[PDB]
């Protein structure tokens, strides 16, 4: 979520995306703590018995007859916490996530309501103000002369100065937001 | 990829996958966040056929 | 204590049209809803009797409610 | 207000109590409490808004039409005595429909009366139904959403001329 | 009740076994909802959008 | 390049004017002419207008319907009559053809 | 921050469903069999920024207008042979052939009590909140096909063939849920997988003469 | 009504 | 009907001498005022008609439709008043005198007592929605529209121009009353064959049928909100009583005559509410919607069961208002957003609750909600076409099914789900814009109360 | 009343809990700045490992990039505060 | 012992083997595709981020998307003798259809009302 | 001064007045049938002349 995806997923990176999905629906199927950590460590045994592969091409054909046995052998319903997508509490507090600009266009009376909140809001828009023109003027700079780039971003480079577009990630909704 | 030349007014929008939003990648910051999809990428011809709320083409365990 | 501000839409002008619809509502309407249960309380309804004999009643005479035999008396 | 001659109900045959145990009877109790303090304001209530209406009592009349002649000695085209005889038959329509909503009501009040015998008690509201239902068929049926006393005298004349036809053999 | 408690203590037990299509047909819905909910959608919205709007 | 206005931007109606309602932008019409289209909409429309039709007697006549009705029920029940003849018109007023 | 909406929301669906069952009329019964209906999907999509919530919402707005598909078709034929949609004119109805009314009946029934066919919306409909989950889901919304069947059963016991596929789709469909039951891991979704093997008993209940059961079963359950 | 909560023994169980 | 008559047109001296600054608030009051005055209608003692002059006259079907029009024309100025804003004061009043005349015009083709003079008012109010839609239409395509309302109306409404001069050639007044009366029987021949059908097309066109539906989505989204407003609630019921008041002379040959007619309302509402599931333009959707609900209406017209007239009847009056609910709320998010895609605004009920309110309850009158008159409209057509024929059922399910999710796709992707929180420029409500809404939806709620008013001239 | 709120010191009290509890990082050497293989001598298995039993105990799935990213428990826990919203 | 994709139930991206022999020019355009993406969500984010933006994002792609699903449709349709037959079938063979079936219903109802077999008992709100 | 500025508002109002002028004079006009339809054909009482204005 905090990391964009790369181009593409290397090898190292997929065996440890089979190894974690392996031991995830090797809890979902033994739902028991011991038997879990029994057959865990046997399939961390399996892991380290072809970890040391020199080919690699051998290397990416049983990683390929792995991730096949694991789609043989994958749990119907597997554990899935209900924060995380295809879970139970999964964007349950979208509706709830309301962005900060409706502020803007709060009534004078709510204003008055909570003034000094709305005061440092007034600082922090204004902190945003000053810092936009040198963000922009860092991404100009900062981008390569060649197609090549990520989406990745730079941070800042001096005091004074704020990572470029920091405003969606700082002012984010919270997760709990009532 | 266009669509064939099968005179159905097609023309030259792209062929992209038949993989409805499911697929996406869902631990990812989507520019439209319900429909998992970035800012300037090109859309489906059946994108709203292919939203989360309708039909899923997601791989099955059988 | 630590209570955190709550972010929310603005609700003053949606809370503004129901309380002014609500006022022209009740401004018209309980004046009217007042006078239709002192009517139906006290004056017209009208029970059905027989035509006298060489009795030619008016067309509002041939309606029950007060207040639609007075709406038929006067303009219609 | 209304009549049993047109809403016909039989006198109700109640039981008198026989109570065999001897714990007190709670709907006694509550009825009593009932009456006591929700009864007797409402009823006194409906009284003095009844001597309100007595104070300023009023009549109202029931509208009666005299018959114009009949569609059948009607002349066609003068388009006076065809507006008179088709609103007397809209008018005799209408009153057909509320005598329709009369039968179904008293057949309904009677399988609600009547209960799990029903089959047995309600035979005369059936057949009271079954006949007007026949007559309402023979008179007002399929005459589509113009329906008019031409209509219904050509559906008429067609059913007299089918009976008739019938009747030679 | 007792199948389901010694079938419990199986589960207790200390032993994976292969899943077989009973089981695969009882967590997964009957397959009636994928099935059904796949099929009967993108059938009808196809029809829809390629038949009735553009043709 | 012909000569064209740029494209205007629609602006917060709310930042000039908090208590903005919808119909003009000044104040005084904006709340003048929303207190004509509440009085004028609900108040003596919505309501008088809802009254009058409330008492409206004997709408198509349903309750002269009704009580005709009652009465010719009342009439053929004790005279013995059917409650509707078979017929509408009365046969011997109806002079059919020989064929 | 909603939780006089969620309270309103329950007293809605409860004046609906007390409309429903106490109605006489199948015009007032079907007032109140789209109010559950509207508020059953109001109260799954009660979390509006849940993309599964809104889903399950729509896929059981849909199993339950198939059911309402039926019920128009019985209601417009009751409505045209016997002029009424009044339960007494029903009752003198119980003499003739009803087998296209009951045909739509069951139709309404099997969309209503989640039966073989159209059941997945009453799991799907599990996504909401608890409290919605128990009162719509669990003990009154569900049991409505099945009550409306207890109030046309004097139709039912006339007609044999309704009476055999009753009989069948229950012990199908409680068959098939138990089934499902057995190997969940959510417990609401085993719960009420349970609750439509109990319907489905009910609905067998109802295929055999024995309507009075199917209700105490209702209280029961 | 409220409790200490307990990292991971068992919790104090209140009488009623 | 004069003394609703002159005051609509006096509104026009009003437009054009108030203050620049006055003139909504007093077009708009008085508007009100007329509409209270077209009230005056429904005192309707007696089963006869109201027949006020040689020329005007009230009727059972005639007095909502008048009623109708008379409340819609100021919630026209509701809703013309904000996109206003910045035009000059001269067009702005032009505008005004352009719904005015609508409003005068609509009421005298509904109160009119001769079909030829009806005619003269139907392509008579045909000529300022073409102006309006021309002139204040948004995109580039409102000629193209304009042009395609304008030929389909029109080559419909020539064969019915020579059918009522022939009609009258033949009987000798066509007065509605006079031909109601001594109506006379059709031979079945192939002239009388072809003068239905010319007497039916322009009706047909107006509904319009299915196949030649294709002017009113584009019309409807090019079109301005009073346009669509005009459109959706009262032209497509003028064709209705266009074919109810004609149908009474073309007996016995109507039934058979009805067949291609009824098959292609059915299926074609069917395919309609299939676009809806499949459109992607708020405005499209709603007007597939509206050819959906008038292709039921076709069908309960053709069918001539006094049934089926009631219930035309009923879903006139329903689909009118509530089209006109789904229209103004399309254009306030079309105002906020300023675009009509249909998936585009989606988490709208987090920034507008009351709208998103009046979004669900608008939404629930379109897909037949008990105990509405739009259910009441479309269970009595779907029991007088099952009386017609019993396998009509399988049609009706399909449609009312496909009305329940276009319906709720709506909400669902239009309120429902996460807020596109990139559209920054998102004003609250106008209390203008929520009285509208108030105003479309108080008076479905009272005529759900008391459906008695809108049952028409069967009963 | 339920569910108490978290806190910078109690994520690191409860992640150093974890990995002195794992039996390959002996807690003597175990510091919120000790790096899974510079000082830890851990791989890429024994990372994903410490990333399950975080995510076991906090009752939330961390995604697999930014999980693979996390290196030592100082950036666990600024993880867990971000994701958390814990300020203090 | 393998499973099969369907159009419904698609190929999973790690059970493809597409992506077990790579090739240095898919390698490359996964390389481009992903420098594309960032072209735009750097446009984007700037756009999104930017305090004196006083409106909403328009989305070209959206616009294309409804301008190709809603105008194109005619300009780029060319008449073709399958979807000639395509559209002939769709917009007659369901009316002569349904034709067929009513005007069966209602010749066989209509008979047996004329010889009289047919009973409304109680059918008077027709 | 009132009068000349709020002298728009008359307008309306004299439009309905005219109006009601109008239908009264059509009214008065269609008058061939007063007290001679057979519905309602009744002796007239000696204090009025005609039925109905
Ligand atoms: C006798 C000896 C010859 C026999 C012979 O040639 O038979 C084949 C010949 C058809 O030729 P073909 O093999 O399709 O030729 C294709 C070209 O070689 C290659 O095609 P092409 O791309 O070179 O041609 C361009 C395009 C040229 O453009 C067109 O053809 C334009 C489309 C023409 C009309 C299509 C109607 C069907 C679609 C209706 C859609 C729904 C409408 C709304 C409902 O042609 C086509 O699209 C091919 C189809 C041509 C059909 C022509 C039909 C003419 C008679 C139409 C009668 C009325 C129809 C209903 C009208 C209803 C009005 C309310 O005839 C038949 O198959 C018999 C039936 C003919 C129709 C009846
Ligand atoms: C919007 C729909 C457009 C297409 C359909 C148009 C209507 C089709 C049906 C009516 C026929 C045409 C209009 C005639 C109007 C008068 C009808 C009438 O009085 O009939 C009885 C009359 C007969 O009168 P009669 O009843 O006195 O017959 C004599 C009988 N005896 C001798 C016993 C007394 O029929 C006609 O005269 C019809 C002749 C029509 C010839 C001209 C047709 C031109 C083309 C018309 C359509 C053009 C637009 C569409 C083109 C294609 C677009 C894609
Ligand atoms: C808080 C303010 C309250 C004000 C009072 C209440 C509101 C106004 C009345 C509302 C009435 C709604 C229903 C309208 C029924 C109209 C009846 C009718 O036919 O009126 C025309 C009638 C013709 O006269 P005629 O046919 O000769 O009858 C004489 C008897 N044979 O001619 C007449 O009846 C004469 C004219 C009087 C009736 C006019 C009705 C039209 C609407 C007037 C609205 C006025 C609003 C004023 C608001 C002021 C605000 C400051
Ligand atoms: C022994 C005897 C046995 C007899 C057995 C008889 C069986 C009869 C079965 C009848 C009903 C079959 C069709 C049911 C369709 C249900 C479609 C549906 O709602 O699917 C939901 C689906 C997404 O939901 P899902 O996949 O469940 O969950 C995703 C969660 N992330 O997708 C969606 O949400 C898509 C949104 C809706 C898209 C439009 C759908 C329009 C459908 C129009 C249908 C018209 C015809 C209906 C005919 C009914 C006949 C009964
Ligand atoms: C006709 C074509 C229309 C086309 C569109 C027109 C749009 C513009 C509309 C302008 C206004 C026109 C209104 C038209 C509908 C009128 C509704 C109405 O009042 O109907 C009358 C009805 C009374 O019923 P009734 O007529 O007798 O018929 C039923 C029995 N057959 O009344 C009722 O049943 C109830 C009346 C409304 C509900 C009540 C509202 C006030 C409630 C106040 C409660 C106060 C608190 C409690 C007080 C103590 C109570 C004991
Ligand atoms: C679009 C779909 C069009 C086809 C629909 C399916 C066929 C309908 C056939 C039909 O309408 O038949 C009615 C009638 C049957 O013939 P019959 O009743 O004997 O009439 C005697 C006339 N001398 O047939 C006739 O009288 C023949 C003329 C029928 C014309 C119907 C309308 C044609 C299309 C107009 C657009
Ligand atoms: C009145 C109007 C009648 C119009 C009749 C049109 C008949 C057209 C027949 C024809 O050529 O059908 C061809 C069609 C598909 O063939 P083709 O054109 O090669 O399409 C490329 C990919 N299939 O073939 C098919 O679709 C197969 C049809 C099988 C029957
Ligand atoms: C439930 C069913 C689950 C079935 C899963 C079955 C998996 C067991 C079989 C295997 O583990 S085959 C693994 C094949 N992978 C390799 O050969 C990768 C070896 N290549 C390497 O570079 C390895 O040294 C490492 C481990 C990736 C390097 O990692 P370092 O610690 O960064």
């Amino acid at each position: 979520a905090f990391c964009a995806p790369p181009a593409y997923l290397t090898h190292q990176q997929k065996v440890l995306r089979l190894y974690k999905r392996a031991l995830r629906h090797l809890e979902s199927w033994c739902i028991h703590r011991d038997k879990y950590r029994y057959f865990a460590c046997l399939m961390r045994a399996r892991f380290e018995e072809h970890k040391n592969e020199k080919d690699m091409m051998r290397a990416t054909q049983l990683l390929r007859e792995a991730e096949e046995e694991f789609w043989q052998n994958q749990h119907p319903q597997p554990y899935i916490f209900p924060d995380s997508p295809g879970g139970t509490s999964f964007e349950r507090y979208e509706c709830y996530k309301v962005p900060e600009w409706c502020l803007d266009y709060w009534h004078p009376s709510e204003k008055a309501m909570y003034p000094d909140y709305f005061s440092k809001r007034e600082q922090w828009k204004k902190l945003r103000m000053e810092s936009w023109d040198r963000e922009v003027k860092q991404l100009q700079e900062e981008t390569s002369p060649d197609g090549i780039m990520t989406e990745a971003l730079p941070p800042a480079r001096r005091e004074g100065d704020l990572p470029p577009l920091w405003w969606h990630i700082v002012t984010r909704p919270r997760e709990r937001p009532t | 990829e266009p669509y064939p030349d099968d005179g159905m007014g097609y023309g030259d929008y792209p062929m992209l996958p038949n993989r409805s939003q499911h697929e996406r990648d869902p631990w990812y910051q989507w520019d439209h966040s319900e429909l998992r999809m970035n800012w300037g990428e090109p859309i489906h011809w059946d994108l709203d056929m292919y939203i989360r709320n309708r039909v899923d083409t997601s791989p099955t365990p059988v | 204590g630590k209570r955190l501000f709550v972010v929310k839409p603005s609700l003053y002008y949606d809370a503004r049209f129901l309380r002014l619809m609500k006022f022209y509502l009740m401004l018209t309407g309980i004046p009217v809803i007042i006078g239709i249960t002192l009517v139906n309380i006290f004056i017209g309804e009208a029970e059905l009797a027989e035509i006298p004999e060489g009795y030619i009643p008016e067309h509002w005479e041939y309606y029950k409610h007060p207040i639609s035999r007075w709406i038929a008396r006067n303009f219609y | 207000s209304w009549d049993k001659d047109v809403y016909p109900e039989p006198p109700s045959r109640t039981p008198a109590p026989s109570p065999q145990t001897s714990l007190p009877n709670p709907i006694t109790y509550l009825t009593k409490a009932y009456d006591l303090v929700v009864d007797w304001p409402v009823t006194l209530v409906r009284e003095f808004i009844e001597r309100q209406h007595a104070k300023n009592r009023t009549y109202y009349y029931h509208r009666q039409y005299r018959r114009v002649p009949d569609i059948t000695e009607c002349k066609e085209g003068d388009v006076l005595c065809i507006y008179e005889a088709e609103m007397q038959w809209r008018r005799d329509f209408k009153v057909d429909q509320e005598i329709m909503n009369i039968i179904q009501e008293r057949l309904k009040a009677c399988q609600q009366r009547e209960g799990e015998n029903y089959q047995q008690n309600c035979a005369k509201e059936l057949e009271q139904f079954t006949k007007v239902t026949k007559a309402y068929q023979d008179r007002y049926l399929d005459l589509g959403a113009y329906y008019s006393a031409r209509k219904c005298l050509a559906k008429q004349k067609q059913r007299m001329l089918e009976e008739r036809k019938a009747a030679r053999q | 009740f007792l199948i389901a408690l010694e079938l419990n203590n199986l589960t207790m037990k200390l032993s994976m076994n292969k899943a077989n299509p009973y089981s695969s047909f009882s967590t997964l819905l009957g397959f009636f909802p994928s099935i059904i909910h796949r099929i009967t959608p993108m059938k009808s919205l196809n029809l829809s959008l390629k038949t009735s709007l553009t043709l | 390049q012909w000569q064209e206005d740029p494209e205007p931007e629609d602006e917060n109606v709310y930042a000039k004017n908090p208590d903005f309602h919808g119909y003009d932008s000044d104040p005084v019409v904006d709340v003048w002419n929303m207190r004509a289209v509440f009085f004028f909409g609900f108040s003596i429309v919505l309501v008088f207008g809802t009254t009058f039709v409330a008492y409206v007697p004997d709408y198509r006549m349903q309750e002269w319907a009704r009580r005709e009705a009652e009465r010719l029920v009342k009439y053929r029940e004790v005279n013995g009559l059917p409650i509707m003849e078979s017929n509408y018109f009365d046969p011997s007023k109806i002079q059919l053809p020989e064929d | 921050p909603n939780i006089n909406r969620f309270i309103k929301y329950l007293t809605l669906f409860l004046i609906t469903m007390l409309i429903l069952t106490s109605a006489n009329n199948m015009f007032q019964l079907f007032i109140g069999w789209e109010g559950v209906g509207i508020m059953s999907f109001l109260l799954i999509g009660w979390w509006y920024g849940r993309t599964d919530a809104n889903t399950a919402a729509l896929q059981a707005i849909l199993y339950n207008r198939i059911g309402d598909i039926g019920f128009i078709l019985a209601m417009v034929w009751f409505s045209l042979n016997m002029n009424s949609w009044e339960l007494q004119q029903i009752m003198f109805s119980n003499n003739n052939d009803n087998l296209i009314p009951l045909m739509g009946l069951l139709i309404a029934a099997t969309g209503k009590s989640a039966q073989f066919g159209l059941h997945p919306w009453l799991p799907s409909a599990m996504e909401g909140p608890t409290p919605v989950s128990a009162l719509l889901h669990s003990s009154t919304m569900v049991v409505a096909g099945i009550f409306l069947l207890v109030r046309f059963h004097p139709l039912t016991t006339n007609n044999n063939f309704i009476l055999t596929t009753m009989l069948c789709l229950g012990a199908l469909t409680t068959l098939f849920t138990a089934i499902c039951a057995l190997t969940q891991n959510d417990i609401k979704k085993i719960i009420a997988f349970s609750t439509s093997s109990q319907l489905g008993l009910m609905m067998v209940t109802l295929g055999m003469n024995q309507p009075h059961l199917a209700f105490l079963h209702i209280c029961t359950h | 009504v409220h409790i200490q909560p307990r990292y991971r023994e068992f919790p104090q169980l209140t009488r009623s | 009907m004069l003394k609703i008559i002159l005051p609509s047109l006096m509104l026009l001296p009003l437009t054009w001498l108030s203050s620049p600054k006055k003139t909504w608030t007093n077009v708009t009051s008085y508007s009100f005022l007329i509409s209270l005055t077209s009230l005056t209608l429904l005192w309707q003692t007696d089963e006869n008609y109201k027949n006020f002059s040689n020329m005007f006259s009230s009727d059972p079907l005639s007095t909502p439709l008048i009623i109708l029009t008379a409340w819609l024309l100021p919630l026209m100025l509701m809703a013309s008043q904000n996109h206003l804003k910045k035009d000059n004061n001269v067009l702005q009043k032009l505008y005004i005198s352009m719904l005015i005349s609508l409003q005068i015009l609509l009421i005298m083709t509904f109160s009119a007592t001769e079909l030829i003079m009806f005619y003269i008012l139907f392509e008579a109010t045909l000529i300022p929605t073409l102006i309006i839609i021309t002139r204040w239409g948004n995109q580039t395509e409102r000629l193209n529209a304009g042009i395609y309302f304008l030929f389909y109306t029109l080559i419909g409404s020539i064969p019915l121009l020579i059918a009522l001069i022939l009609i009258q050639n033949h009987v000798g007044t066509l007065n509605l009353m006079i031909l109601s009366f001594t109506t006379h029987t059709l031979d079945a021949s192939w002239s009388n064959n072809l003068l239905w059908l010319a007497c039916m097309m322009a009706f047909l066109i107006k509904m319009p049928l299915y196949g030649v539906h294709l002017w009113l989505p584009k019309a409807h989204v090019e079109a301005p909100i009073a346009g669509s407003m005009i459109l959706a609630a009262i032209l497509l019921k003028l064709g209705s009583y266009g074919m109810i008041r004609i149908s009474i002379i073309l007996d016995p040959l109507t039934k058979y005559m009805a067949y291609p007619f009824i098959l292609l309302s059915l299926w074609g509402m069917i395919m309609t509410s299939s676009i809806c599931l499949r459109q992607t333009d708020l405005k499209s959707l709603i007007a597939y919607s509206s050819v959906s609900h008038m292709a039921l209406v076709i069908a309960s017209i053709m069918i001539q069961t006094p049934w089926s007239f009631m219930g035309a009847t009923m879903l006139m009056i329903a689909h009118g208002l509530t089209s006109s609910l789904l229209f103004c709320l399309a254009n306030s998010n079309y105002e906020r957003i300023h675009s009509r895609t249909m998936i585009m605004a989606r988490g709208l009920q987090m920034v507008f609750p009351l709208m998103a309110t009046w979004w669900l309850m608008a939404s629930l009158a379109n897909l037949a909600l008990p105990p509405s008159i739009n259910l009441m409209g479309e269970l009595f057509i779907t029991m007088s076409l099952f009386s017609w024929s019993n396998f009509t059922i399988i049609l009706m399910g399909i449609n009312i099914i496909i009305t329940g999710m276009y319906s709720m796709y709506m909400i669902i992707t239009t309120q429902r789900g996460k807020l596109t929180n990139h559209m920054i420029n998102l004003q609250p409500s106008h209390t203008r814009e929520l009285t509208l809404m108030a105003l479309h939806m108080i008076p479905l709620i009272l005529l759900t109360t008391s459906p008695k008013l809108i049952t028409g001239l069967t009963m | 009343s339920d569910a108490p709120p978290l806190t910078l010191d109690g994520i690191k009290d409860r992640v150093l809990y974890v990995l002195k509890l794992y039996d390959k990082i002996d807690p003597e050497k175990l510091s919120v700045n000790s790096h899974f293989m510079k000082d830890l001598g851990l791989d890429s298995l024994d990372q994903v490992e410490i990333i399950m039993a975080m995510e076991d105990e906090f009752g939330f799935e961390i995604p697999d990039i930014d999980a693979e990213k996390l290196m030592c428990p100082q950036e666990i826990v600024d993880y867990i505060a971000d994701k958390k919203d814990v300020y203090e | 012992s393998k499973y099969k994709p369907a159009p419904l139930a698609t190929l999973p991206s790690t059970l493809d083997p597409a992506e077990y022999d790579v090739s240095p020019e898919t390698r490359r355009a996964q390389v481009e595709r992903l420098s594309i993406r960032a072209r735009l969500k750097r446009e984007y984010l700037l756009q999104y981020n930017d305090p004196k933006r006083v409106s909403h994002i328009e989305d070209p792609a959206l616009i294309r998307w409804t301008y190709a699903r809603s105008a194109n449709i005619y300009p780029n349709f060319r008449p073709t003798p399958k979807n000639s037959l395509l559209g002939a079938v769709a917009g007659f063979g369901p009316l002569i259809f349904w034709y067929y079936v009513f005007k069966t219903d209602r010749d066989r109802k209509e008979r047996l009302i004329q010889e009289g077999k047919l009973d409304r008992k109680f059918n008077i709100s027709y | 001064q009132l009068l000349r500025e709020h002298w728009v508002h008359i307008l309306v109002p004299a439009g309905f007045v005219f109006g009601c002028y109008l239908d009264r004079k059509d009214d008065e006009k269609l008058t061939a049938f007063r007290n001679k339809s057979m519905l309602f054909q009744r002796e007239l009482r000696p204090n009025e002349e005609v039925t109905w204005k």
